């Protein structure tokens, strides 16, 4: 997003991860390798199902017809009564569009966070040997391919695989 | 080496509202929205359904058990839902109505209206008694019996006057009557027939004078003598005369007041009505079961929030009307594949 | 050796509404919401109130007031805010009215809805050069004076007829008579009494016919001769007969048609009223101040934003309702106490 | 929230820090230390203090009695006018539930924004000789116990008490 | 040596509203409210205009076509928006009418209410064969022809009888004759004049009863014989007599019924009308063209999403309503220059 | 806002910037240099633009007269439209007002995250020998007079420039 655009992150889909939205690119002498982590997007599909939740909470009074008003006698206040139905359905449409409108524009804004949050995960396991950009990319002082990319989604990494340092818990 | 944080590249043929970047295309949505087809209507589940007045005094019209007809006479239950299916309900016999002289013929559409409804617990108005001569309370065939005979409506009173003579304006005082803080709906009418049959059962053939007032609102009637309309909605043939009728609506602890002359319907088994049920515009052979009953769509059962379609009045569980469809964003903005990078 | 960020852990009995977390436990909360108790009315703060339409023309009734008793004439104020006190208000005394027979009991209720009223400046219609034979105006003991005599609402002028005989109905026209773009009020009626006191005081023993008509509103009356209804709402035994009495409202530059016979309480003092007071149902000993008056709770001051319990109408610088009490989250997530570290 | 769990911050709460919201922790011989910022918590009371003012400015008309409809005689009107003033209370009432809810979940999302804040804080007092995890934690080549903590709290600290390089204003 | 990121410091002279920091100073805004200023009315774009009735039968008033006035009977189109000029219309000569004494004044604003109107294709009653006796369909100087001689309303048929004699109250029962499912307007009234000239035209010369019944609402008038008022919004001096006029709103498929004496202004013409067009009260030369019509502000375009000032009716595209100018924040919080910097 | 003030910012404007709104500054032997940043201002631009657009789409029903009730025979009818008119008006104000608010406040909150950005691409092209303080600031191993910080703005800097190390994309 915005974030993205001025903090040159790369508005780059990487059609490849199959499974999750969000995830780690690999890149060097074996190319670029993808993977996707498994917790931020069970993180951003939770949200998503419970602002579903909230959005299916709201109760309306139901909207029916006038006792004491009758079809043929009454026709100036069915009318008002007509008129009135109307203006309920419209101001709470607007209302409802108003909240799912806030609640879309959350649900994308959070992309950005997710990939903020993704990046503090991989600064972390990767050690201090490692160099941070700026980019939500690191430089390392090893190589990475499919195996080593696919043990940074899982968390199961160890810089001192590769004879490297570790901050260790 | 670089080892970056990415995000993907899919199909996202859905396209969402967003107020920072304008309508963008997305991975996958949840809709929230649905236009329900026009089903039949039902009972709404955790009230309770009405559309007929009366199921146990069968074969009827919901105006002819209004109206107190001799057969169609059930002791009839309580909702807190009701269909409207008849907007001008029409008479299936009994002695001939002028109907569209008066506001009589929503008088069930009224009732319906409340919760708890009853025929009577007595009659308001000694017939006999009644200011004017003694009268013989009239019956007439065209209304038959549990038995066959004569019939007229449990509801009024036929005061056809021994010595027949010409009256001024005389005045009864419709009492309340009812019990609990109900409100009480008085019928009543007056006879009227042809220039002859006038002066036969009442002493005099001219223009009879009718008035009513009750909680504020007055009501003046000029009966007809000759020519009456075509006979519709009837059985066989007093057609000499005709009825018109009208309602009186008193709430609680309030005195009406008629004021009548000859052809005088007295007021008699008056109803009592209390509570008030919900209800809408529908059609009523009443199938199975529904979560929320919606005056087009009918019969309908939730299933998500919110709906698309013809707004319109309806009771129960209900999704809410929406002006468009909406969905809510269950993935990712639209990313096109990437390799803008060295 | 680490140096961390953390936030607390803490007691975090209060549950908040999130749309994202769902339902979340929090440290400490500010409650928006409240639940008033039913407390006694009050003045409104910023504005003026009523519930006596007047003070100084002290021990008497809103209506007695309304339709011009002799003692019950105090020059009467303003307010913007009124409280309606009694749904269905009675009269003390005078002479015995029918009231039940129309609309004349909300006519406090409806002047209350005004800003600024006015007892007269004038009379409208000459009561003795009213059409229909020189009248002497009647006046009656059960309706005392200043001095004691006899009474007959500053309202109406009791038309009886010298030179007694039957009349063909007469039509009065009711000019607007008003100052400034007020409306008018303008009140009647028509007296009737038993077969040998109505030929006595008019030649005529039979029902009479009133008719009136204002701004495209027709109302027909027929008087009553015999036993009237066991009185109340009276003095002391002119019980011969009885008043029915209606009003009659004119709008701005409108004028007014009463059609009418023998018993005819021709009008004479007419109100003049305008402005908009804001109205609301209450109970009247005004004990004190509040700032918003609720149709419930009554006399209430604002605390919180918001307020929980029964909707009703209230006017002034009130709360406004809601469904759900509602707590703004004053803290942190509720985080269990953490040695899930290492 | 959902950053934390991602970026693997502890969703840890510390009992402890009596005072403050947010604050800082510390790891070493001396077992584990606890600390809350003075600032951190005083912004966070104040943000949600001026929503409560936000949240009490919205005004809505009065809502009374008709003029001209009377109690006996405009029964049918009177209805449609109770049924006017419920449909009112209602549509407000879900909007006034609305305004709160976007309020409140702002307010709790609000903490992890105070937490990175607090850490880059942190960063700067530490010095370029400590080392930034991604955790929210940093390893420094000195010891830290309570009244080193307490001295970050304050904003009071040099990394040069003990013998290490600053950045200077 | 430090290269920091920084934001600007620069003139706010604007405020905006937050919930979390309070009222903030800004760089700029762009503004969505506007206090639009009283202009003319005009076209409503999207839609089409009325305002007069009937433009090609000229020189008339909306009240005189409603009537059916002679030279005013123009083949009038439709709308789908309707300008309401005069809030009580004035009649332009013809025979002399009371108009105060029934609801006849606002027949063109109910009219103009349909988009789709049309004078007649018949007229309901045969005036000759009414019932009462055989009547000669008077007419009436003061009410010229398009070749002069004597008028009455296309309306209405002005039932003088041959055969003079006082009649019981008769009944006519006027019937739905539209097409489609329209609405019926049937207007009609009663002659009165002087106790002289009513003995030669009628043979009576007392008051006159008369009553209508339709969709269950009923009336009842008395005529005047003596005294009329003070002749207005007439011509020329047939000021023995004055005319009382009113209307009877059919619904689909319903019949009205008047009973009536002498004196009757039978039904002919009958309306019928259909559609729904949007009514709003302005001012009538309609200038040029707008895009929403504001019952204050008038002919207005939309420039921006909201406005500012008098909440009143409109229609067209428009622009919404709001309590307060708002503004959208277009640059940064207001922060002091710095050297506070080292 | 909250987050620049626990994180401790500079609260500073810099009068200067004639053109964005968000840039640079530079400090050192030269004194203090100012640049703007020509992308995070028309980002911030555009999504304002936008919300502007999303605003104006709104629709709600005309409000007009009642067709079957007439201006003297049906006022008591008349009254409850005129209350209806004036409930729609005020229900549907304070929902725009509503709007606009989280309208605004986000917009505004935005500008920290606009710094929060500019400063991860700044991290980027200044390269490896820099060092990050937390202030959103960066130490450097070289000097930065006004065309260098001119050339960060643009984005067209080289950490190379002045022989230093340097990420290569
Ligand atoms: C009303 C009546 O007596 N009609 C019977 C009769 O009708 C014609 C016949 O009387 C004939 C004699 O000259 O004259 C016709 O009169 C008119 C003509 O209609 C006009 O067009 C013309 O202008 O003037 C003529 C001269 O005046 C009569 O139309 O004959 C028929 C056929 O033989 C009989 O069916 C009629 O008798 C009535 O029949 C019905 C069933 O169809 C009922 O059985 C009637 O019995 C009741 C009733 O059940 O309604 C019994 C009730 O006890 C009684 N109620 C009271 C209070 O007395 C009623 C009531 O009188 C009538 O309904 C009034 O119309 O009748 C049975 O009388
Ligand atoms: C009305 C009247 O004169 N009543 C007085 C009287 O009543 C009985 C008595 O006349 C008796 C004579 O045969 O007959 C009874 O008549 C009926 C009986 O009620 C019926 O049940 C039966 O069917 O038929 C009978 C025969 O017709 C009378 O009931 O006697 C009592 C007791 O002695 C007196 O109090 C009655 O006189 C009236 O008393 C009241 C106070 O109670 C007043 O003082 C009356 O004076 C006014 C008044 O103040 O209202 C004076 C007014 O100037 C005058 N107004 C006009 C316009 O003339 C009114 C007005 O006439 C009466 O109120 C009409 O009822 O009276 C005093 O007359
Ligand atoms: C109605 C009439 O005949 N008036 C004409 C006449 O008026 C005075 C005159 O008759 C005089 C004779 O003694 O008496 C006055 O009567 C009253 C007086 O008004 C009262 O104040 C007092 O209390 O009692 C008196 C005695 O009863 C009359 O006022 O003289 C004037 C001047 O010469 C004539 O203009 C009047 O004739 C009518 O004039 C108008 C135009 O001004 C029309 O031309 C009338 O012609 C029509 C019409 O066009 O309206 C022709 C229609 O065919 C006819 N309709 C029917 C159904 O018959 C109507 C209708 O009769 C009248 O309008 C009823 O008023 O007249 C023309 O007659
Ligand atoms: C994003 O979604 C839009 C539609 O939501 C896609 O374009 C549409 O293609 C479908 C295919 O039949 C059409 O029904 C629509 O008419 C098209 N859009 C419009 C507004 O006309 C679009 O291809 C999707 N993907 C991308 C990458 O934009
Ligand atoms: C009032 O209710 C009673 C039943 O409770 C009705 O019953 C009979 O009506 C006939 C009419 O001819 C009378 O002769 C009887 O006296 C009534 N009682 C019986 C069955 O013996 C009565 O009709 C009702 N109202 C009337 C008309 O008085
Ligand atoms: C809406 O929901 C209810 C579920 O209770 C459905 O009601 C059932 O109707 C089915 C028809 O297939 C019957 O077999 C069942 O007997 C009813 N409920 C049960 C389980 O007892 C209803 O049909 C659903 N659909 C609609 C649109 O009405
Ligand atoms: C969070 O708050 C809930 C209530 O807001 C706490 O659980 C409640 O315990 C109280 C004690 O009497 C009960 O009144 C409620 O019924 C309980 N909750 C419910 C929904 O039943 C809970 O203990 C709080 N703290 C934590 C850590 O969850
Ligand atoms: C109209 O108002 C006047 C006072 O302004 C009333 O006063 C007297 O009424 C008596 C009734 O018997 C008349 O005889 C007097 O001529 C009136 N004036 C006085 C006091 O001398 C009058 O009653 C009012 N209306 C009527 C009934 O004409
Ligand atoms: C609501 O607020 C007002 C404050 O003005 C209270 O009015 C005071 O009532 C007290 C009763 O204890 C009197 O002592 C004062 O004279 C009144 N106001 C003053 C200070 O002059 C009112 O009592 C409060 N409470 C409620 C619910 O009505
Ligand atoms: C921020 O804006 C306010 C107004 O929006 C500025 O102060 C205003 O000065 C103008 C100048 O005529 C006055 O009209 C207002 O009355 C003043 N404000 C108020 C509320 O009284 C203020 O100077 C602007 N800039 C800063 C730095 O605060
Ligand atoms: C009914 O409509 C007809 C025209 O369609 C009207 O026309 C004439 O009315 C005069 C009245 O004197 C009659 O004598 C004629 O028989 C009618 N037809 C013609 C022109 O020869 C008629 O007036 C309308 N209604 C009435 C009054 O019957
Ligand atoms: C509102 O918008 C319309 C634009 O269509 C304006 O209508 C034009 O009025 C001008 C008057 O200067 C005429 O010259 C044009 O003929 C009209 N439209 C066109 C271009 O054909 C209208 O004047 C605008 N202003 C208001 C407040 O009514
Ligand atoms: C049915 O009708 C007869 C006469 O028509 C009547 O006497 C009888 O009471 C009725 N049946 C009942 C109530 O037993
Ligand atoms: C009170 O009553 C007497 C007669 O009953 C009347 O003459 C007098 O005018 C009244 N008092 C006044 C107004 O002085
Ligand atoms: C105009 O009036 C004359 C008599 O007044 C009438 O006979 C004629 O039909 C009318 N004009 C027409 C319709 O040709
Ligand atoms: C900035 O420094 C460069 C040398 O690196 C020089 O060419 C230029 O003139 C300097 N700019 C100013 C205005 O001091």
């Amino acid at each position: 997003g915005f974030f993205g655009a001025i903090a040159g992150f790369l508005e780059g889909g990487w059609e490849g991860m199959i499974a999750g939205w969000h995830g780690y690119t690999s890149h060097g002498a074996h190319g670029v390798a993808v993977a996707a982590d498994l917790k931020s997007t069970q993180e951003a599909i939770n949200k998503i199902t419970k602002n579903l939740n909230s959005l299916s909470e709201l109760e309306v009074k139901n909207l029916q017809r006038l006792s004491g008003a009758m079809d043929e006698l009454h026709n100036e206040i069915l009318e008002l009564d007509e008129k009135v139905d109307d203006l309920r359905a419209d101001t709470i449409s607007s209302q409802i569009e108003l909240a799912v409108l806030l609640s879309n524009e959350g649900i994308i804004n959070s992309e950005d966070e997710h990939l903020l949050a993704l990046e503090r995960k991989l600064k972390k396991m990767l050690g201090p040997s490692a160099v941070d950009i700026g980019n939500g990319c690191f430089e390392t002082k090893h190589k990475c391919n499919q195996t080593c990319l696919d043990r940074i989604a899982a968390g199961t990494f160890n810089a001192g695989e590769f004879s490297l340092p570790t901050f260790d818990s | 080496d670089r080892i970056c944080t990415g995000i993907t590249s899919s199909n996202s043929p859905h396209v969402v509202k967003t107020a920072t970047q304008g309508e963008v295309n997305v991975t996958g949505v949840i809709p929230l929205t649905t236009t329900p087809t026009k089903s039949h209507f039902a009972n709404l589940k955790g009230t309770q359904t009405r559309g007929k007045l009366c199921p146990n005094c069968l074969n009827c019209t919901d105006l002819d058990v209004a109206l107190g007809r001799p057969k169609c006479m059930g002791t009839i239950p309580s909702a807190k839902a009701s269909i409207l299916h008849e907007v001008k309900p029409v008479t299936s016999g009994c002695f001939p109505i002028m109907h569209d002289r008066t506001k009589i013929r929503q008088l069930p559409n009224l009732l319906r209206g409340y919760e708890n409804i009853r025929l009577s617990a007595r009659n308001v108005t000694n017939a006999e008694t009644a200011p004017g001569g003694p009268y013989i309370v009239g019956t007439s065939g065209s209304c038959p019996n549990v038995t066959n005979g004569n019939g007229f409506f449990a509801t009024m009173a036929w005061a056809v006057p021994k010595n027949k003579t010409a009256t001024n304006p005389l005045t009864v005082e419709v009492p309340y009557i009812c019990t609990k803080g109900e409100d009480q709906i008085t019928v009543w009418g007056f006879h009227s027939d042809d220039e002859t049959q006038m002066v036969k059962l009442y002493g005099d053939s001219k223009p009879q004078k009718f008035t009513s007032s009750a909680n504020g609102v007055t009501t003046h009637y000029v009966s007809q003598i000759g020519g009456f309309p075509n006979q519709a909605e009837d059985e066989g043939l007093p057609q000499s005369g005709r009825i018109v009728v009208d309602y009186m609506v008193q709430k609680p602890g309030k005195t009406g007041t008629i004021a009548y002359q000859r052809g005088v319907l007295l007021p008699q088994k008056v109803w009592c009505a209390s509570g008030r049920s919900k209800v809408i515009k529908g059609s009523l052979p009443l199938i199975g079961e529904a979560d929320c009953l919606h005056e087009k769509y009918g019969g309908l059962n939730k299933s998500k929030p919110y709906y698309t379609g013809e707004h319109a009045k309806a009771i129960g569980n209900c999704p809410i009307w929406v002006k468009t469809p909406l969905k809510l964003a269950n993935g990712t903005k639209y990313r096109p594949p990437a390799k803008l990078l060295k």
